[PDB]
């Protein structure tokens, strides 16, 4: 339910040209309803979020090109 | 004429087969990881050592 | 995660998530007979257009909010 109230809000910020304020409604764990997280002051660096994607989107290209396993027996 | 060589060794015959036998084992082992669609292969070393 | 770590040092567990997450649905893709490269593909177009779409819309710069942005950061943090 959370999520489909986050999905509808960015949906209607996307949409709609006069609400484009409501892309920074973000979760609010403590009472579990959406919050604008820009002004409640939850702010994470650009940095992180670019990172992480960039990341692991080549870890998971890099797993994913993966099709057969040879697994050689210890010389021990 | 008629009958030639008997050929009464059998074995280099079977050493032939055996040979292509393991060359087309290895080229269908490698078949597929040919061409623009062709997947990698994660090898493990006895060591431990990983190399895709 | 370590290079994540080294790199940023925030958001370890986010990215382990992530590519977790899509490497399960990637996988799932490839399940129905959708070839691996076109979905290798997808993927590296979504995050470049995932990134420029940060870039243009969802960023927030500092000079408008002042000490208290690195505050808010921190605690965040
Ligand atoms: N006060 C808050 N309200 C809502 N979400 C938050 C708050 N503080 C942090 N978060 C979110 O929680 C997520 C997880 O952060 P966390 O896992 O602690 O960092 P890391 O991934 O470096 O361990 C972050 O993506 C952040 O957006
Ligand atoms: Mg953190």
């Amino acid at each position: 339910d959370l999520v489909a109230k986050l999905r509808a809000f960015h949906n209607e910020a996307q949409v709609n040209p006069e609400r484009k304020n409501l892309k920074w409604i973000g979760l609010d764990l403590s009472n579990g309803k959406p919050r604008d997280n820009k002004q409640a002051g939850v702010f994470e660096p650009t940095i992180v979020k670019v990172k992480s994607l960039k990341f692991a989107t080549e870890a998971a290209i890099t797993i994913l090109r993966i099709d057969d396993l040879i697994k050689l027996h210890p010389e021990s | 004429r008629g009958k030639g060589a008997y050929q009464d060794r059998d074995k280099p015959a079977q050493i032939r087969f055996s040979n292509i036998s393991a060359a087309k084992a290895v080229a269908d082992a490698i078949r597929t990881s040919l061409g623009p669609k062709g997947m990698d292969k994660m090898i493990q070393d006895g060591k431990g050592d990983v190399t895709i | 995660a370590d290079l994540q770590d080294k790199e940023v040092g925030d958001g370890t567990t986010s990215v382990v998530i992530i590519a977790a997450e899509l490497l399960k649905n990637a996988d799932e893709l490839v399940k129905q007979k959708i070839h691996p490269t076109s979905v290798i593909s997808g993927y590296r177009l979504a995050c470049k257009e995932a990134v420029r779409y940060i870039n243009e819309n969802l960023i927030v710069n500092t000079d408008e909010l002042g000490r208290d942005c690195l505050i808010n950061a921190a605690k965040t943090s």
